[PDB]
């Protein structure tokens, strides 16, 4: 009853929604939620990635609007497919990738509410030559 | 408390601007839409009321939505200048009943007919046997001018709910003054 | 029922008191809606103005190749950037001033010159709206002075027909109170384009090279703007 | 009022109960159709201007930055020099207009977007601040002895220009 | 007056996403959604899109339904999260189109004046066949023929900006076909 | 009021069975089956002498009307005021009926056409250019009436009796025959429809035949019985030959408006035969000499050069003229309609082009497969 080595299955349109939203507001720390499907114990998939309306706070638990998300998720139940969130994302253009002071707290709030909630960090100012970090 | 999908159907054909009533028939059918959406709301606020036309095009003007403030703005300046087309009006109302955001409600259609229909008896019985295979109850209410006890309407209302069906009341309005008391006696509670 | 001359005379009077009553407040409802659209336009103008990145101001040192432009910011390091698409690189003269992107760093928009808001104050002021009529006993001196100023800035064809180049300017020396500052009102009221007023006493500073920097800054505004007049009072100080 | 009576006298059954019905029926049916239409359009636009004034408020952070306006262009466009010796430029200014500003103003600047949103009433050197002397005690003029002519000639010189601002304008003179 | 469109690759795969979403229970073999745009001057550009539940009865091929409340909700959300992207038209798949596409277009021109559609090809991907686009034109027909609609074609392209090609190139990683080739790619280009 | 229709019950065959239906539908306050029945009364091809009795009833409708689509109201009042036959007051009557309804229904557009068609008998210079232009300005945002263009076409046929209207008339005659679908009137007027169609396209400045009339059976299925000279002279022009017999037998048969235009139509066939005789040769040896044009267009040597200067100034060809070999070069740039017999060889030269481009592709793929990869 412990982790061994998980494998994240991302889709082609998932990362494309990540780069365009990250490039969109570069100096304002874009923030959205990641939607997928726990298929078993230690493989996890994500096909559909949506964004969240940001605020003056920035990347935090407070920019996550609960009434907007459940209004959004309900409208996704009839069109396409209904599923449950499996994590979140944010952008750190100032550096590489590590979990910030408040990124670790909203991680704890998500893995206490949802199951494990993997957090994705994308550096939009680095994905330039032929590679993404 | 009952969960249904109320799909009111209006008529904006050219035979609506006669005004045999003491008010305008458009105003008579407008207040008819008013008193039925007030009825479906206070009975259960979880239903939805949406208008549909059928004359010269079945344009979905308002979506089948639980809000009513949009519909009340869309009752005005309807411009009745088309020709009544009733044959596809059932099939376009059922396709609205298949596209629903919740597959838990019941299915009930009420219709306002203020113009004579010109359709084959084969077409209505193919549509009536289609509503039997789909278990859909449609009400037919006549306005304005009406030939009394037409064959095409009476055989359709019979074949819509046969062998102890719902009780879809075929309202026959008089061409006299004849206010909304004929429409709030049987059908508003006993559909 | 029937057709009288009394009841049908009173039939519409109980009605005309309603049809203008329902019509009168409609103009109030349309006007309030029109102001609300004007308020909505300004709110939407505030929404579009909310997303502004801001552009780094820098200057073009030189041009390396057809896409490589050695530029430099006002305090920061030097960069090698290019242009967007149709930025007309032949105009990018080595010493012009541009606006760089914050993140891409490439050239967005070139800027003509600076203003130095110190000498902004020596531009914007009203003379007097005076009209050669608030001055007396001086028409010999006035017409002679207007002759050398107005004619090059209006009609240089007379100076072609002679050939001779016009001269720069005049000196208004005189014992005080004679009305020598009153003329500078007059020439800056009529046929004014760009009139600078220098007090020639405030242009000194405590730092050793700053006064010379002010002078060249005054003359580049004079080359920025075509025909322009530089009024320096009291040459006796400097 | 004569035209409404004269159309009741000559004819009786042509345009009495016809002219005074057909244009009054057409008027009220337009007025009924527009009294809910303009109202529903009014209320929906009050919501949209509320949601935007909400959204401007949420993005409105408090910590600001002072700067200095250098210039102003149109092909609207303004040059900002911050207090960190850093120069900036925008296509569009922000919440304040282009025609209410001037070079030399200490506007409040966002730390990230660099947007002009505040005015910051622009103080200066402390020396003339030290020269501002308010709260002048009322000294009664009768404390002065023997110099009452000069008192009046002063009061004639200054106080009447302060009070009678329009007596000196219609006469054709200028107060010294 | 549209020269040409240039939608990113974001909606291209999407539709195929939504076509993969419906194919478990769907028997419609066509996916009709709503195209979003950012109309700049004369050239058109699409970054984002979404779908909407749409069915079409094969009988009488004239009966359709669109959910506009779901359109009014989700577009207002997209404008709230991103106040750059707006409506420009719609899209469907399948080369053989059904004849209600005029009826779809004439309704939603109350949204977009220069309404435009893009046809993608989910199943045909073997020959050289990219996306295809039309324009909403209302003329007679030519001169001496009865009056008609006559869908006019506008040319298309697949543009590609920065900051997505790095996301594109890193997903290819199979042949990748580097620029100017050493004489063997050029012959295949001529083949 | 009901006594007025009882005393006006006469003057129409079989009175009471339609007048009892008229007075009952009067009393049911409907406006459509009544209006169809009034439209049925006016359409009855009689002397229709009860204009003074129907104008009071059409007045009596319009008093308590306030409900009816004014289109069919003015569509019948144009039949009423035409039966009254009084142009002194018909203009003031029609301008009263136009101003009394200024609603959202586009009924002014057919009133303005009803102004012009009644006014284009006398004094036709002062408002006539204005009353034709106001219709074409007000034919926007709605290609769905088809009566306003019909009434616009009717006044343009009334305007055709002028000095200069020949090119715009023929293009208008193509539009109206396009917007109409049914024929709904016998051939005894349709034969003069196609006949004045044949003249206006023949007396056109730049319009010679233009095509899209041999395909439409609106002329050949209506005049294959009478006046065969006009069908044949359209055939000799689409064939492009001079055929001095047939182009003369039309000059005998049609006397008026052909005497002052006969040398013009000789000029038109001399410019037309070029762009088909260069189509007979499929761009192989399109350097043609002056001798073959002089043989085909039966024109002398000293006039082929004035001929081809005119043809280059028209714009149907942009070729060159050489005289060091006296051979005229032809770069034919203005296409037309063609029949299926000339489509056949055009489909074959596509297949010849197809089977060569394919065969050369097999040769490249065979040769360069080993370095294709
Ligand atoms: N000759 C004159 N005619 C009319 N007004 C005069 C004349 N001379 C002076 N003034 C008045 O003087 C004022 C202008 O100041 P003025 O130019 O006299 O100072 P100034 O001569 O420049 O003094 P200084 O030479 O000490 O700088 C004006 O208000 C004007 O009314
Ligand atoms: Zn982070």
């Amino acid at each position: 009853a412990v982790d061994t080595a998980e494998q994240v299955y991302i889709s082609s349109l998932a990362l494309l929604k990540m780069l365009k939203h990250g490039r969109a507001g570069v100096p304002m720390e874009v923030m959205g939620l990641m939607l997928g499907e726990f298929v078993d114990d230690y493989t996890v998939r994500v096909i559909d990635v949506f964004a969240m309306p940001q605020s003056g706070t920035g990347v935090s638990v407070e920019a996550v609007d609960p009434v907007f998300q459940a209004k959004m998720l309900d409208m996704l139940k009839q069109t396409g497919r209904p599923e449950m969130v499996v994590g979140w994302y944010h952008s750190h253009p100032g550096f590489g990738c590590w979990l910030s002071g408040v990124d670790i707290n909203t991680q704890q709030s998500f893995e206490a509410l949802s199951e494990r909630a993997v957090a994705v960090v994308v550096d939009p100012i680095q994905s330039v030559k032929g590679k993404v970090v | 408390m009952v969960l249904e999908s109320t799909m009111v159907c209006v008529d904006n054909s050219e035979y609506m601007r006669n005004g045999d009533f003491l008010p305008t028939r458009l105003q008579a059918q407008q207040d008819a839409v008013n008193i039925v959406c007030h009825s479906k709301t206070r009975s259960n606020p979880e239903n939805n009321v949406g208008l549909i036309t059928l004359a010269n095009d079945c344009e979905v003007l308002t979506t089948l939505t639980p809000d009513t403030g949009r519909i009340l703005s869309k009752l005005h300046t309807v411009q009745p200048k088309g020709k009544i087309t009733f044959c596809t009006g059932i099939r376009v109302a059922h396709l609205a009943l298949k596209h629903r955001q919740g597959k838990n409600h019941k299915m009930r259609i009420i219709a306002f007919v203020g113009s004579p229909v010109e359709d084959n008896e084969k077409d209505l019985v193919k549509l009536a046997k289609r509503l039997k295979k789909e278990k859909v109850n449609v009400d037919i209410i006549n306005f304005g001018e009406e030939e009394v006890n037409t064959e095409k309407l009476t055989a359709f209302v019979n074949t819509l709910n046969g062998k102890d069906g719902t009780g879809s009341h075929l309202v026959t309005v008089p061409p006299g003054p004849s206010l909304a008391d004929a429409l709030i006696s049987s059908p508003i509670l006993a559909g | 029922m029937a057709d009288p001359r009394d009841k049908a005379l009173q039939d519409y009077r109980k009605k005309l008191l309603e049809h203008k009553e329902i019509d009168g407040r409609l103009k109030e409802l349309r006007e309030q809606l029109k102001e609300l659209t004007k308020q909505y336009e300004k709110s939407e103008n505030d929404l579009k103005a909310l997303q502004s990145v801001g552009q780094i101001v820098g200057e073009v040192l030189k041009q390396l190749t057809e896409e490589k432009f050695i530029v430099k910011a006002t305090n920061g390091p030097r960069y090698v950037v290019g242009c967007r698409r149709q930025l007309d690189k032949s105009k990018l003269k080595p010493g012009t001033r541009v606006a760089l992107d914050m993140t891409t760093l490439t050239i967005m928009r070139y800027l003509p010159r600076e203003v130095d808001p110190l000498v902004y104050n020596m531009s914007h002021e009203d003379p007097g709206n005076v009209s050669y009529s608030e001055i007396g006993g001086l028409s010999e001196q006035i017409r002679e002075l207007r002759e050398v100023i107005e004619l090059p800035l209006t009609n240089p064809e007379l100076f072609q027909r002679v050939g001779i180049i016009p001269p720069k300017g005049c000196l208004l020396y005189g014992p005080p109170g004679t009305g020598k500052t009153l003329l500078a009102r007059a020439v800056a009221s009529q046929l004014d384009c760009n009139f600078l007023k220098v007090v020639s006493s405030s242009i000194v500073d405590k730092y050793i090279g700053e006064s010379a920097r002010l002078i060249r800054e005054m003359f580049n505004y004079a080359r920025d703007h075509q025909p322009c007049i530089i009024f320096m009072d009291e040459i006796d100080a400097i | 009022e004569q035209d409404g009576i004269g159309e009741e006298v000559l004819k009786m059954s042509t345009e009495e109960i016809i002219q005074r019905t057909r244009l009054l029926d057409s008027e009220i049916k337009i007025m009924k159709s527009e009294v809910l239409r303009v109202t529903h359009e009014l209320q929906a636009m009050k919501d949209k201007i509320k949601e935007n004034s909400e959204k401007i408020k949420v993005n409105k952070t408090l910590p600001y930055l002072v700067s200095n306006v250098i210039e102003l262009l149109d092909v609207k466009c303004a040059v900002i020099k911050t207090s960190t010796r850093q120069t900036y430029f925008l296509p569009v200014i922000g919440l304040v207009d282009a025609e209410k500003l001037k070079p030399g103003d200490l506007v409040g600047v966002n730390k990230d977007s660099y947007l002009i949103l505040e005015t910051l009433p622009t103080e200066y050197d402390s020396r003339v601040k030290a020269m501002e002397v308010d709260e002048r005690p009322t000294e009664q003029y009768s404390d002065i002895g023997g110099l009452d002519k000069q008192i009046q000639e002063l009061v004639e010189a200054i106080v009447l220009p302060m009070n009678h601002k329009e007596k000196f304008e219609n006469l054709g003179i200028q107060p010294p | 007056a549209v020269q040409k469109v240039v939608v990113h690759p974001l909606v291209l795969l999407s539709v195929v996403d939504h076509f993969n979403r419906i194919g478990k229970v769907g028997n419609q073999k066509r996916v009709v959604g709503v195209l979003l745009g950012s109309w700049q001057k004369k050239v058109l550009d699409v970054s984002n899109s979404f779908a909407v539940p749409f069915d079409e009865d094969d009988k009488d091929d004239s009966v359709w339904f669109l959910d506009h409340d779901y359109l009014e909700n989700m577009y207002g959300m997209f404008k709230k999260v991103n106040a750059r992207e707006r409506i420009v038209g719609w899209y469907h798949t399948g080369p053989k189109l059904h004849k209600n596409d005029i009826a779809i277009n004439e309704l939603m021109k109350r949204y977009c004046p220069n309404s435009v559609l893009v046809i993608i090809d989910v199943k045909p991907k073997d020959l050289g066949l990219p996306t295809e686009a039309y324009i909403s034109v209302e003329e007679v027909h030519d001169d001496g023929t009865p009056t008609s609609k006559t869908f006019e074609h506008v040319t298309s392209e697949i543009g590609a900006e920065e900051a997505e090609e790095v996301g594109v190139e890193h997903l290819l990683r199979d042949i990748k076909d580097t620029t100017v080739g050493t004489l063997s790619q050029r012959i295949t280009n001529q083949v | 009021v009901p006594g007025f229709l009882q005393q006006s019950q006469n003057s129409g065959p079989g009175q009471p069975a339609v007048w009892h239906r008229l007075e009952e539908l009067y009393t049911k306050k409907l406006w459509h089956q009544l209006t169809l029945q009034v439209l049925d009364f006016v359409q009855d091809p009689c002397f229709a002498q009860g204009d003074g009795l129907i104008k009071l009833y059409e007045n009596f409708i319009s008093e308590f009307e306030h409900r009816v689509n004014p289109l069919s109201l003015v569509e019948i009042i144009l039949h009423v005021v035409r039966q009254m036959t009084d142009p002194n007051v018909a203009l003031t009557f029609l301008e009263k009926t136009r101003e009394k309804v200024k609603s959202s229904d586009e009924a002014v557009i057919l009133c303005k056409t009803a102004i012009g068609a009644l006014k284009l008998n006398i004094g036709d210079l002062q408002v006539t250019k204005e009353t034709i232009e106001d219709v074409e300005e007000m034919l926007n945002n709605l290609p769905g009436v088809t009566s306003v263009h019909s009434r616009f076409y009717d006044l343009s046929s009334k305007y055709y009796q002028t000095i200069g209207n020949h090119a715009s008339y023929y293009k208008d005659a193509l539009r109206f025959l396009g917007c109409v679908d049914i024929k709904d009137l016998p051939v005894s007027e349709q034969q003069e429809r196609a006949f004045t169609l044949g003249l206006a396209g023949l007396l056109g400045e730049g319009v010679f035949n233009f095509g899209e009339l041999l395909m439409h059976p609106v002329l050949e299925s209506l005049r294959n019985t009478d006046r065969q000279w006009l069908i044949d002279t359209l055939y000799a022009f689409n064939s492009g030959n001079v055929e001095r017999f047939q182009t003369l037998k039309t000059a005998w048969g049609q006397q008026p408006d052909l005497a002052a235009n006969e040398a013009q139509l000789l000029r038109k066939i001399q410019l037309l035969c070029l762009m088909e005789m260069t189509f007979t040769r499929p761009a192989n040896h399109r350097q043609l000499t002056f001798e073959e044009i002089a043989k085909s267009a039966k024109i002398t040597v000293n006039e082929v050069e004035l001929l081809v200067m005119k043809a280059l100034s028209v714009g149907l060809v942009k070729g060159s003229i050489d005289e060091v070999d006296k051979r005229v070069h032809m770069t034919w740039v203005q296409p037309r309609v063609l029949d299926l017999q000339q489509i056949k060889g055009m489909k074959d030269r596509l297949e010849f082009w197809c089977t060569d481009v394919k065969s050369m592709e097999m040769l490249v793929e065979h040769q360069a497969h080993d370095i294709l990869t």
